[PDB]
DNA sequence: CCGAGGTCATTGACCTCG
DNA sequence: CCGAGGTCAATGACCTCG
C-alpha cells in the first residue's frame, strides 16, 4: 500500500490512514510534544516522498486532510 | 534556483569542490571522515533525488565523487 | 562572502508487544 | 501479519571559524 500523505511506501494505517514510517513518525511527534509550525510561503506546498520535510506546516496539514485523526495518540 | 548535482536539491555553495545540497555535504564529509564502506542493497545503479538519497548512502556516495566532491580535501593535514 | 568543520533537534527504519 | 508504543544512528538546517 501507499501513503496516502507523500506516496511513499505505506505498511500499515497508523492514526486511522494508510501512511508512511515517516508521516506517521512526524505525526506522532507533532502531537505528542503538541508543536506549531508556520509555512514560510503559503499553505499549499508539495509534500510528497521527496518534498515532504521542506513544511512541516503543509506536511501536518495534509496529515489532517488525509484523515490522521488525533485521538488516535496516546502520551508518554 | 542553483541545484545540488548530486540529489537535485537546491545547492548552498560549492562544498569540497562541487555545487551541492546541506545533505550532500554532511553525507560527504561524514562518509569520508569515517572512511564509511556502504553496499547497495539494490541494483547498485540507483538514480539520486530527494528521496534516494536518504535510500542508497553507497549510490549517494558514488554520486558525490562522480560530480567532483574531493575526498582529499575533507579535513586534509593543515 | 564563502566554505571547512562542527553542532544538535528532527527524521524515519527497525523493534517490541498485545 | 496489524497497529499502538519506543529507540537512536543518520540526517540535514543552522552556526562558527579560517
Ligand atoms: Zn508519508
Ligand atoms: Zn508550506
Ligand atoms: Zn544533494
Ligand atoms: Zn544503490
Amino acid at each position: 500500500h501507499l501513503c496516502s500523505i507523500c506516496g511513499d511506501r505505506a505498511s500499515g494505517k497508523h492514526y486511522g490512514v494508510y501512511s508512511c514510517e515517516g508521516c506517521k513518525g512526524f505525526f506522532k511527534r507533532t502531537v505528542r510534544k503538541d508543536l506549531t509550525y508556520a509555512c514560510r510561503e503559503n499553505r499549499n506546498c508539495i509534500i510528497d516522498k521527496r518534498q515532504r520535510n521542506r513544511c512541516q506546516y503543509c506536511r501536518y496539514q495534509k496529515c489532517l486532510t488525509c484523515g490522521m485523526k488525533r485521538e488516535a495518540v496516546q502520551e508518554e | 534556483e542553483e541545484l545540488c548535482l548530486v540529489c537535485g536539491d537546491r545547492a548552498s555553495g560549492y562544498h569540497y569542490n562541487a555545487l551541492t545540497c546541506e545533505g550532500c555535504k554532511g553525507f560527504f564529509r561524514r562518509s569520508v571522515t569515517k572512511s564509511a564502506v556502504y553496499c547497495c542493497k539494490f541494483g547498485r545503479a540507483c538514480e539520486m533525488d530527494m528521496y534516494m538519497r536518504r535510500k542508497c548512502q553507497e549510490c549517494r556516495l558514488k554520486k558525490c565523487l562522480a560530480v567532483g566532491m574531493r575526498p582529499e580535501c575533507v579535513v586534509p593535514e593543515n
